[PDB]
DNA sequence: AAAC
DNA sequence: AAAC
DNA sequence: AAAC
DNA sequence: AAAC
């Protein structure tokens, strides 16, 4: 259960850079080979 | 054939971007992740909170609350879910609630409305449970709609109205608080012993009225505890609170030199520590943006209710410590207060609270998030925030009153086979 | 930016081509979560049962199971359980035709 | 009047003797203690187990299992119980199941 | 005998039930060994072949 | 939750001696005075 | 009445345990991939029968 | 034109991925050994489809 | 191609 | 629910 | 008479 | 439920 709040992240906003988590794992896409 | 009977738990990256927008006092879903029994969930939401451009420079920070709740499906489908799990593979598929035909009519659940117009009932019901257990005033009736299509376009698109931050007027005692209690006495005697008893019963009443309207509270009162399963309540996993701010933009042309526009950019971070999911459910994350309830016409109770009696002005502790709740009207604390709109206050409350002062020069001045006329309506309409009270505060934009761009870093330690275990027959 | 190619021995006559590609993550303004947009949920879709996912054929889905104006006639084969290995980005409907965001509108 | 609004938790001795008898594979209740929310419960049952006299000498020991379970009332009255607690003093009194007219028919 | 229930915190109002069950191992006077009572013995019944079982 | 069993209290049975717990507390009977 | 202590006769597999499982096949072909799947479903059945009722 | 960054919709399995595979069986028997073989061949297919084009 |  |  |  |  919930508690301390913290959006008080002192900083100027940064443009969203990348929708891929923090820790990844196994492979997810199979397309027949490499695709850039 | 032999099949791939197991799986080994490994980290699943369910991270995603969030492009959000809402109104001021409405609770809106900004992210949802369906969880499986036995997985471990963790999230790091980091983004920026922006308000629509305001008409003049910054004057007051707004406060932001971000919440993450867990709602087990059992909680939503009850018996039906239990049976589904037991039945297994041939279980009858789960019920789906109905939405109104519009793209934003399921937006309160942080989702685009499918063309078919239906969504999983757990998504709609979980929201109601969250609202009814932590956001409505304890004394208002639960929200009991069967399908999202029963909602107005503002509830459906922007989320349900939340209450204002507590005030003398914003947080009055519950509506039915009794101001007196009769003991039916006989004509020329009273039973000294019954009287005693009379007091014991009222006590018990009084406590349920003021602090225990909810079953879970009545038990804590006994010094016992109740699981979230005991009363079916969504479990609050994490909550972050913050004040959003920014800076003013100085105009510099011939006509707007001396003029400013407040720019609220607020970097925030919502972190949910690892969480073990005991049974299949959804993890709901919601946002609520609010301003302190500053009205441009609230008066100090002693300055607006006539002639002052000894009871009102002296601060006599024996009086305040011993008389019934005082019933007051919206007119005792507001310049255009409806004398017909009453509320019960604690005696001496006026000495425990101080309203903010807004000089009359600011009354209809656009660009300040102040409430311009005193809320008119029943107790419930006055405590529930009305987003239009803030319309004259901002520049008119397509992204409502606040917008956020977040990166939901979410890791789930789940146990399902690999995407290829999955696409390989052998 | 800085693009550095360490020394390279050219074994036979040829061209050295240097190309650029600029792209945005594929954020659509109308993608829905598979479980939220394909009807009634069966045990196979909602339970996360590893024996099921680890053993049945690829699932054929339509553009309509994941998009608000998806063409039901446009199909695609997905791995069973893919919906539990992936999460789409969410764009509130207030942004749908708002110019200035590099989102895919339809 | 001012009333006795509190109480301070202190040990309550709810000890009692038990004179029992049963059949061989049947589960029988030998003790029950009603508990209030927030109390702490502890018990030490110490006695002797006897079989009816047998027709010849001992040949095989029997095995004995003693169990203590907790059953919350909510579990039994559901919604009705929840409402009772909330309603408080004027709650409608709780339902009572029916037995057969005999002294041992609730044994 | 002695039955000891360590301290227990009662979270909500309820009953504490204590029950007894007395039983004897199920010794029948006429049980036979499966292999001794089901006719002729096949390879599957007598060999203990792990791949079969 | 339940666990180890112990009626294995090695001993000859003893006649029940007293129905009053192990730890008592406050007074329970009020009869107007002392009564043996 | 309680159950006896476990035996071969006292603790048999649950009454409805299936002794076979059909996969409706076509007349002159079987789907190698459906078969696989067939096995995944029975598994799930089998577990609920034996350990998870 | 280049492809989008991988998605569920942007990176589906290759178009011709088979969702089933028939083994032509006889009318009232299947060859336990051919079946085995059937699986070995699909494997080889499956890999070329998904990872080795 | 998170592979006996 | 700043609680005998 | 587990008592201001 | 002596479990990939």
């Amino acid at each position: 259960k919930g508690k301390k709040r913290s959006g008080a992240r002192p900083g100027r906003p940064q443009p969203l850079r990348g929708t891929k988590g923090k820790r990844k794992g196994a492979r997810l896409w199979y397309v027949g080979g490499q695709q850039f | 054939s032999n099949i791939q009977t197991g799986a080994e738990r490994m980290p699943h990256d369910l991270s995603h971007l969030g492009f959000l927008a809402g109104q001021i006092g409405r609770l809106i879903t900004i992210s949802t992740t369906p969880v499986i029994a036995g997985d471990s969930f963790e999230m790091d939401a980091v983004g920026a909170l922006r308000l629509s451009p305001l008409r003049r420079g910054l004057a007051i920070d707004s406060t932001v609350d971000i919440f993450t709740f867990y709602v087990p499906h059992r909680h939503v489908y009850g018996e039906q879910w239990i049976k589904f799990m037991k039945d297994g593979v041939n279980a009858t598929p789960l019920p789906t609630v109905n939405t109104t035909g519009y793209i934003d009519h399921a937006a309160f659940l942080g989702t685009i409305n499918p063309d078919t117009n239906k969504i999983p009932k757990h998504l709609f019901q979980g929201y109601l449970n969250i609202y009814n257990n932590y956001f409505k005033a304890p004394w208002m009736p639960d929200r009991t709609e069967a399908n999202p299509n029963e909602l107005n376009q503002d509830d459906a698109r922007y989320g349900f109205r939340c209450c204002h931050l507590k005030n003398i007027w914003t947080a009055p005692l519950p509506p039915e608080t009794e101001l007196s209690r009769q003991m039916t006495t006989s004509t020329t005697s009273i039973d000294i012993m019954g009287l005693q008893a009379a007091y014991a019963n009222l006590h018990t009443d009084q406590e349920r009225d003021y602090f225990m309207q909810r079953y879970r509270d009545v038990i804590s009162s006994f010094g016992g505890k109740t699981s979230y399963d005991a009363d079916n309540r969504p479990l609050l996993v994490m909550r972050s609170n913050l004040w959003a701010s920014g800076y003013d933009v100085d105009g510099t042309d011939q006509t707007s030199l001396g003029q400013f526009s407040g720019r609220v950019q607020q970097t925030y971070k919502h972190s949910v520590p690892r969480f073990f999911v005991p049974e299949h459910g959804t993890m709901f994350t919601l946002a609520l943006v609010r301003f302190p309830p500053t009205a441009t016409k609230e008066i100090q109770y002693l300055n607006a209710k006539g002639a002052l009696t000894y009871t009102d002005i002296a601060g006599d502790p024996v009086l305040y410590g011993n008389l019934p709740p005082r019933e007051i009207s919206m007119k005792d604390v507001f310049r255009s207060g409806d004398s017909s709109k009453k509320f019960k206050i604690a005696e001496g409350q006026w000495y425990r609270y101080a309203p903010s002062y807004v000089s009359p020069a600011y009354h209809l001045l656009e660009g300040f998030p102040f409430i311009q006329e005193p809320p008119s309506g029943d107790l419930q309409e006055r405590v529930l925030i009305r987003h239009h009270d803030y319309d004259q505060c901002f520049q008119s934009v397509q992204l409502l009153q606040w917008n956020s761009q977040v990166k939901f870093n979410v890791t789930v330690y789940r146990n399902l086979p690999t995407t290829r275990d999955s696409i390989m027959t052998s």
